[PDB]
RNA sequence: GCGGUCCGGCCGGGAACUCAAAGGAGACUGCCAGUGAUAAACUGGAGGAAGGUGGGGAUGACGUCAAGUCAUCAUGGCCCUUACGACCAGGGCUACACACGUGCUACAAUGGCGCAUACAAAGAGAAGCGACCUCGCGAGAGCAAGCGGACCUCAUAAAGUGCGUCGUAGUCCGGAUUGGAGUCUGCAACUCGACUCCAUGAAGUCGGAAUCGCUAGUAAUCGUGGAUCAGAAUGCCACGGU
């Protein structure tokens, strides 16, 4: 799916764990009300924007791991709907057989 | 002594204990007028003891689980007959012609892909 | 059907009386699976037949059913590009089915407040051989001996 | 008989007939009557001048009548003067809150013109 | 409707305004920030707002305060069908 | 104190020989066993489109079953604890111990 | 079934029953009448939970339409290469005289509203599901245990039943549209989110020619769950009630 689109996903994920899941303190408890309700929170709402436009966990598209498809994704397998069927008929997804109820 | 039966209907399951002598019907620690608000449901639990005359002649201790109102009442009627056939062994051919021994095996059909329901198909247009 | 020909399915009696023709009448009235609400209308309408116009509760429903029953009907029988309306004898299980549907469909297009009162007046009008359920029966019989020559 | 709202309500129940006043819906009508101490199954015939006049004072506290029509037309005139996005949707009869106009804008656009 | 704990503005617009206010106005101030809130500090300024291809000059009146800057630059060209 | 062992697998024949080996083996060195308990079977379901491009109504449906067995041992003698640790069963069977 | 109780399966206890999931049995025209060409086979009866492939699913023969997909992927040929490749901000895919398809909600009394009270199945959960308690009319906020789960949570099933009111009206039917005030997710809610509160209260009174689905736990009607997913279903995939 256009090689550079695969690279956008792998840069976004490296820059998000560079800053966030540690530098969430600016919104984690700086934006909730106690003695920090003065201009310090207002300094946070502005300081949270100078970190790069990436770095946020809500800009990851979650593509398929082999083909890079943006649609038809399944979080349980990490593959697109095409690749889970292509790989389930060969017996390579464990325990995943055809359901009949 | 108690004579036990198991009856089941759509998704309901009923356990039934009968003891000799009373006209007591107790179901889930409630009486019949408090448990079944529907009189059709009231009249299908009385069906097997109206064919066989043990109305003031046999007590009944009932529990039910699952399903809804009419589903639970049908599971009981099936469970009373199994209890009364352990009691006597010769009320069987009386009850087979009443259709109370057949377990009604009609279940909900699963929803199918491409269909709006189990069998309802979406609206077709020629063009 | 062509091949799978059918037995019958069984109806339960009514609880208060023990009649299945009465239970077929509740089935025909029932809308959207609401069976408890159809018995409420059917039970309340029948005793409000009884002491408003004449006793013997369920005898009064069968006698109101005696008049709206058809004996002949028309049916179309195709030949080669010409369809005649041929008068047919109606069968006794089809007699009650057409009579109960015409009573229920007469009661829906009325002007009374409730459905149990619309039912009660249409059943009362059927006992006096009046109303619209009787005239639905009259038009079927008029067309049948109008096409007597195509028998 | 009539309110500060110059309307004339009629003989329904009082919680229902107070909604005849423009600017008063269902929970203002229950709050008006709850503050007057009047039960809601009472019509307006049955209801005194000492109870119609006391109903007028608390209704006279909300912004309920043609004073509210001015404040509503104030705020539309407002948007129509800034030339903002909501003002260009208002002067055009097109839906304002971002609904679909490709199909199904028929309340805001009126009956269709070919 | 953003929640009541902080209105939003960019940093580059926030700082470019405050320097431009203490000097008299100017050129129209070029920005791409359609999402930033107009503040009380900006009454009198002219801000050229991007709309996709152009920058529409908006002279801030008092009654534009509280709105977003993108409301005063239409992004869509449309004039009739027939 | 009863030590409690839960076994998870996608296969029911593999899981029963994992129960049978720990049911074998606590009784090897003399413990109370209740035996195996069937916990409820978890079925995960999946429904995929099978065409690469359109045709919404053509699909395949897959599932994964997860079989559960529970056996508790309330004689944990010290011949048991490391003799329970020296046991080599299959690679499809997840064991989780817990007190 | 017993002992006790706070009268809660609650505690000892029991392994009976429901249930959980492994194994086994059972249905085969097996038995019997009659019909049919000493046939096959058919109609009917008994027993049985089930009777004639018991219900439902998966399973799509040789081929047809040069059917669909070079955009999931792979790949022959051709073409671009300081650009038809790569990075960034803002916009657009949501435009709007109009026409069509598939849906949702309605046009009410077999109903609307108000109070009280019953009976499900199946699914999901760790940068998640999130009880109790407190604040808020509400969406929600604070605090915050339990749960990698037959245990904890999502999570209060709705139609139903009992009582009351409305009394056939553009209505106490309908809830579109618009104004104001908010909540949450997220760098960010203007273009262009969902939801809450107050107000507003459109069309619509059963739909021309035409046309669609369904043979039984089906149609019709009523709620619940899941994937995708920070947020964002009237769609889709599942589950039960009548
Ligand atoms: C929505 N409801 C309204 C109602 O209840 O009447 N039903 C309908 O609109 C369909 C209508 N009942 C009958 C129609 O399909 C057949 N008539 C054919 C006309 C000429 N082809
Ligand atoms: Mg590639
Ligand atoms: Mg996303
Ligand atoms: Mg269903
Ligand atoms: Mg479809
Ligand atoms: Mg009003
Ligand atoms: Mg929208
Ligand atoms: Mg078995
Ligand atoms: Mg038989
Ligand atoms: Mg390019
Ligand atoms: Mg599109
Ligand atoms: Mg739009
Ligand atoms: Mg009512
Ligand atoms: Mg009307
Ligand atoms: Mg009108
Ligand atoms: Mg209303
Ligand atoms: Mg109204
Ligand atoms: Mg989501």
């Amino acid at each position: 799916a256009k090689q550079s689109m695969k690279a956008r996903e792998v840069k976004r994920v490296a820059l998000a764990d560079k800053y966030f899941a540690k530098r969430a303190e600016l919104k984690a408890i700086i934006s909730d009300v106690n003695a920090a309700s003065d201009e310090d929170r207002w300094n946070a709402v502005l300081k949270l924007q100078t970190l790069p436009r990436d770095s946020s966990p809500s800009r990851q598209r979650n593509r398929c791991r082999q083909t890079g498809r943006p649609h038809g994704f399944l979080r349980k397998f990490g593959l697109s709907r095409i690749k889970v069927r292509e790989a389930a008929m060969r017996g390579e997804i464990p325990g995943l057989k055809k359901a009949s109820w | 002594n108690q004579y036990y039966g198991t009856g089941r209907r759509k998704s309901s399951a009923a356990r039934v204990f009968i003891k000799p002598g009373n006209g007591k019907i107790v179901i889930n620690q409630r009486s019949l007028e408090q448990y079944f608000g529907r009189e059709t449901a009231r009249m299908v639990v009385r069906q097997p003891l109206e064919l066989v005359d043990m109305v003031e002649k046999l007590d009944l201790y009932i529990t039910v689980k699952g399903g809804g109102i009419s589903g639970q009442a049908g599971a009981i009627r099936h469970g009373i007959t199994r209890a009364l056939m352990e009691y006597d062994e010769s009320l069987r051919s009386e009850l087979r012609k009443a259709g109370f021994v057949t377990r009604d095996a009609r279940q909900v059909e699963r929803k199918k892909v491409g269909l709006r329901k189990a069998r309802r198909r979406p609206q077709f247009s020629k063009r | 059907p062509r091949r799978r020909v059918i037995g019958q399915r069984k109806i339960l009696p009514d609880p208060k009386f023990g009649s299945e023709l009465l239970a077929k009448f509740v089935n025909i009235l029932m809308v959207d699976g609401k069976k408890s609400t159809a018995e409420s209308i059917v039970y309340s309408a029948l005793e409000t037949l009884a002491q408003r116009s004449g006793k013997s509760e369920l005898e009064a429903f069968e006698v109101a059913l005696e008049n709206v029953r058809p004996t002949v009907e028309v049916k179309s029988r195709r030949v080669g590009g010409s369809t005649y309306q041929v008068p047919v004898e109606v069968r006794p299980v089809r007699r009650n089915a057409l009579a109960m549907r015409w009573i229920v469909e007469a009661a829906r297009k009325r002007g009374d407040k409730s459905m149990a009162l619309r039912l009660a007046n249409e059943l009362s009008d059927a006992a006096e051989n009046k109303g619209t359920a009787v005239k639905k029966r009259e038009d079927v019989h008029r067309m049948a001996e109008a096409n007597k020559a195509f028998a | 008989a009539r309110i500060a709202g110059i309307n004339i309500p009629d003989h329904k129940h009082a919680v229902i007939a107070l909604t005849s006043i423009y600017g008063v819906g269902k929970t203002r009508s229950k709050a008006i009557l709850a503050a007057a101490g009047i039960a809601e199954d009472v019509k307006i015939s049955e209801l005194s001048e000492g109870q119609i006049d006391t109903l007028r004072d608390e209704v006279a506290k909300f912004v309920v009548e043609g004073d509210l029509r001015r404040e509503i037309s104030m705020s539309i005139k407002r948007l129509m003067d800034l030339g903002c996005y909501r003002g260009l949707r208002h002067r055009r009869g097109l839906p304002v809150r971002g609904q679909r106009t490709k199909t199904n804008a028929r309340t805001r656009k009126g009956p269709r013109k070919p | 409707r953003s929640l009541k704990k902080g209105p939003f503005i960019d940093l580059h617009l926030l700082k470019k305004v405050e320097k431009a206010v203490e000097s008299g106005d100017k050129k129209p101030l070029r920005t791409w920030s359609r999402r930033s809130t107009i503040f009380p500090n900006m009454i009198g300024l002219t801000i050229a707002v991007h709309n996709g291809r152009q920058h529409v000059p908006v002279f801030v009146t008092d009654e534009m305060v509280g709105h977003k800057l993108g409301e005063f630059a239409p992004t869509r060209t449309y004039r009739g069908h027939a | 104190q009863r030590i409690r062992i839960r076994l998870k697998a996608f296969d029911h024949r593999l899981i029963d020989q994992a129960t049978a080996e720990i049911v074998e083996t606590a009784k090897r060195t003399g413990a109370q066993v209740r035996g195996p308990i069937p916990l409820p079977t978890r079925k995960e379901r999946f429904t995929v489109l099978i065409s690469p491009h359109v045709n919404k109504d053509a699909r395949d449906q897959y599932e994964i079953r997860t079989h559960l067995r529970l056996v508790d041992i309330v004689e944990p003698t010290e011949k048991t604890v490391d003799a329970l640790m020296r046991l080599d069963l299959a690679a499809g069977v997840d064991v989780q111990i817990s007190l």
